[PDB]
């Protein structure tokens, strides 16, 4: 539409009939990445039912990853704002751990080229490797505060880096880049 | 002319000329200028509630940054320019933003002139 | 218009100074929009009739005090329009047509100043 | 009773989200500038504070089974009272955040 | 001026050059404070940390505003205590700015 | 406009595209201002074709000085705003600058009335005239808040009431009674 | 109003005629305190036309303690504005005075249950009654914080319940209990 009110016939009537919007912000779209998808003002009325069908078909707990991670995201979003006014600094390690984890999410895994032929076409047995990383460095992130753990040691850690070169390599290479990636992430929670 | 540069937008800046023919430098230096500008018409308004003097150096520059560009680059009235002339303004007025508050062009560009 | 003719003979033609006061003007209205619609001309006026002007010409202009006579027609409209919208037919045309107006609101009538 | 107008109240309405949606943009990094030098002031605020409180008091809770006697002495000597009307230094500010006085002791 | 601390504290205030009239005479020094800054005819009106008022409002409510302080926090007793400084901070980050 | 809307095709073919278009508010003229103007909301598109006669015959400043007076008029709108927005809670020297100079120009140059000759009349002088003292009033201001000057003694001249007495002043008298003006305002600037 | 404003010509036209009116609002509602009405919506013409017959049936103190019901929640409406504003605890003590008074207003009184039937039924007794019950709390209140007390007590007091028995107490067996707890009213709350 050239803006879209909900009070426009065109608007109200569409709203309806499709599943989805999959909207993309301008704020987002500044900042050059494509996916720009801004997750918070999306939805997909779909998820519920491929449930079944995703775990049958694609792998085992690809289902319970997607559904589960959002989250992060979402734990995010309402805490930046002007809470985090200048980072957190004056913060407990509860609510720096969410952007230590953010960090790598938005600056790896939403970002992705569509002009790099590494990462433009990329397929589930790649895409749920990422995903599961990911997960799995929350698992041992939160509970690196438990130990006694700063964020100073979490922002030297060559994981996060392995994270952005997973993508910065194709499907092909995909098998052996996830061995080495995979297991470096328990070794580096397990040297702090 | 009253002509805002905010509300504005071309959809087609790079499927019209190339790099070269406009100079190389002027594409990015397009998407410098736009955030420089747009981030002073903000502390207009609070000039003198708050003040300029209760404000960061940064944005002491920012403002001065926008009332120079009102006067020289929008206005000049019926008075002719060429593209290298207006990179030519672009830059003087670029010069006295820090190197540290250029990050809209390449290190291509801030070494091609300040 | 039946009543100010009765003014007419009174005023100017047996020289007595006659207060005219005229009321519910809204009820004039009910009555002028019936004609507006069920006769064969349109509307033009944001859902009221067209020829309205001349209904609330006739009314209002025939009044006045006249030079060579003592006596007059001071005529008093007291309007009871809907609501305290300003784009209602009602307070539209009346506004205009007179010279120097009164209004009652509803900041001074929770004070229980009448 | 009282009911918006449709064709005069349009114009207002239209530029009444221009108006609002602008100004509430800058009012929000008004006063984000200030919370942000006020920690500054806080933190840096006790760090006389515990190094003097103790070396004040350091005599005066080893003055007092010595004193009671001696009060007399150590008050004459000594500079006589602050005045109980503005022996302060008071100082008047007009800021954002409303007209705060402050002061210096 | 007056400091309204510990009797024995209170003591090394009201010595020349300074101008106290402290005690205790409660557990938050209302029998005192209260009267006391009611008339404001002190230049500086401070109470200690090991009093303070638990109910601030009670005070406000009372001397109705007042362009010169109150409550300024001393330690009001020496044992080597530097507390002061983390309490004060975190006093300041439950009442007002970010939370935790 | 019958329904009351300044938006419609009649107004915008010919009575809003010809050389001044003017508008009117209802508390606006109620004041005191008889007929009454919005500042902002109102223009002319003729203005570059009437700089010669006024260059020549008047003064080689008169075409500066009436830009320069609608510049600040036009300028307290700025903050007009965000008096209704959440107000000034902080008042200082550049503030009520503008906007108390804005208010005396609203004041006394702005209302008018055409019932009274004394309020008004056809005479190039009596515009040429209070002008140049607003003008005057203006000057010194600027010069007096950096020395330290409050702006809440700026009020308490009494040569504020001198330009709010040169709406009343008889015609013929002016010419005589301006020059004796010009001299009081930088008088009881300077000195203070 | 089929379109939910009074806008509608269907509801204009009901606007036409005079004499007695009133304004059941849907936010009054859902607090399930039937029957809602707004003293800023609606006004009536038989007050003064129903004097005599009042002063004469019902008591001579019928068209005078009327008169002082209103006047407590006149000054409810523009006390409202304020509160959402800034609340009434950083405001003096006579401000939250009258706006307690009003608590009892709805509470006990624009609750009419008509599923209990000691409120299904009213009448000039059970009108008169509890009139009286407010006036007394009214103007020992006024004075009790006159000398020093706060709304926040008196709240703990044993007053406050006291005045909300209207719900409580029967209609044909109400003679009984209107006397008796009137008198502790300016008893005891001034020994208090």
């Amino acid at each position: 539409p050239p803006g879209g009110d909900m009070s426009e016939p065109v608007t109200q009537s569409t709203l309806r009939i499709v599943g989805a919007f999959w909207r993309l912000d301008a704020s987002l779209a500044f900042r050059r990445h494509f996916p720009a998808i801004n997750w918070n003002g999306s939805y997909s009325l779909f998820t519920s039912a491929l449930d079944p069908w995703y775990r049958e078909n694609v792998a085992e707990d690809y289902p319970e990853l997607r559904d589960a991670i959002s989250e992060l995201l979402q734990r995010e979003a309402g805490l930046q704002e002007i809470v985090q006014l200048v980072g957190p600094d004056a913060l407990q390690d509860a609510e720096r751990l969410v952007i230590e984890v953010g960090r790598i999410i938005r600056e790896d895994f939403l970002q992705q080229n569509a002009y790099h032929e590494v990462d433009a076409y990329c397929s589930m047995k790649k895409a749920y490797g990422i995903m599961k990383m990911i997960l799995a460095f929350y698992k041992e992130a939160e509970a690196a505060i438990k130990r006694g753990v700063s964020i100073d040691e979490i922002l030297q850690l060559p994981v996060l880096e392995r994270i952005g070169r997973a993508r910065y390599v194709s499907e092909e290479e995909f098998p052996a880049y996830f061995e080495e990636a995979m297991k470096e992430i328990q070794g580096a929670f397990k040297a702090l | 002319p009253p002509i805002d540069p905010l509300p504005s937008l071309s959809r087609l800046m790079n499927n019209g000329v190339g790099k070269g023919k406009t100079r190389e430098d002027h594409k990015q230096v397009s998407d410098q200028l736009y955030s420089a500008y747009a981030n002073g018409v903000d502390i207009r308004k609070l000039v003198a509630i708050i003040g300029e003097d209760a404000l960061t150096e940064n944005d002491r520059r920012y403002l001065q940054f926008a009332d120079a560009f009102e006067r020289f680059f929008i206005n000049q009235g019926q008075q002719n320019r060429s593209i290298e002339e207006s990179l030519q303004i672009a830059w003087a007025l670029l010069s006295m933003l820090p190197q540290g508050e250029l990050k809209r062009i390449s290190k291509d560009h801030i070494g091609k002139y300040y | 218009r039946m009543a100010l003719t009765v003014a007419e003979y009174l005023a100017f033609e047996h020289d007595y100074h006659v207060l005219v006061i005229l009321t519910d003007m809204t009820n004039y209205c009910e009555a002028l929009r019936e004609i507006g619609a069920a006769r064969e001309e349109i509307p033009g006026r944001r859902g009221y009739p067209g020829y309205m002007y001349t209904d609330l010409a006739t009314i209002y202009e025939r009044a006045g005090v006249v030079e060579g006579k003592k006596g007059s027609v001071t005529q008093i409209p007291i309007l009871s329009m809907p609501d305290d919208d300003r784009t209602h037919p009602i307070p539209d045309l009346t506004g205009y047509i007179t010279e120097g107006q009164i209004q009652l609101s509803r900041e001074l009538h929770r004070k229980g100043i009448y | 009773s009282q009911v918006s107008p449709t064709r005069m109240n349009l114009l207002q309405r239209r530029g009444q989200l221009r108006l609002a949606q602008k100004g509430v943009d800058l009012l929000k990094k008004k006063r984000d500038a200030l919370v942000a030098e006020f920690f500054g002031l806080v933190r840096e605020a006790m760090e006389a504070r515990k190094a003097l409180d103790q070396a004040a008091k350091e005599a005066y809770a080893a003055l007092l089974l010595a004193q009671a006697f001696d009060g007399p002495e150590v008050v004459a000597g000594a500079a006589l009272g602050v005045p109980p009307l503005e022996g302060v230094e008071a100082e008047v500010e007009n800021v954002w955040g409303s007209k705060v006085p402050r002061l210096k002791a | 001026m007056a400091v309204i601390a510990d009797p024995e504290t209170a003591q090394g205030f009201r010595l020349a050059g300074l101008e106290g009239y402290g005690a205790s005479s409660a557990e938050e020094a209302q029998s005192l404070l209260e009267t006391l800054v009611e008339r404001g005819g002190y230049a500086l009106v401070a109470v200690d940390e090991a009093l303070l008022p638990d109910p601030e409002r009670a005070v406000e409510r009372l001397m109705r505003g007042r362009d010169l302080p109150v409550l300024l926090p001393i330690a009001g007793l020496k044992e080597a205590f530097q507390g002061h400084d983390v309490e004060g901070y975190m006093r300041e980050l439950v009442r007002k700015t970010i939370g935790f």
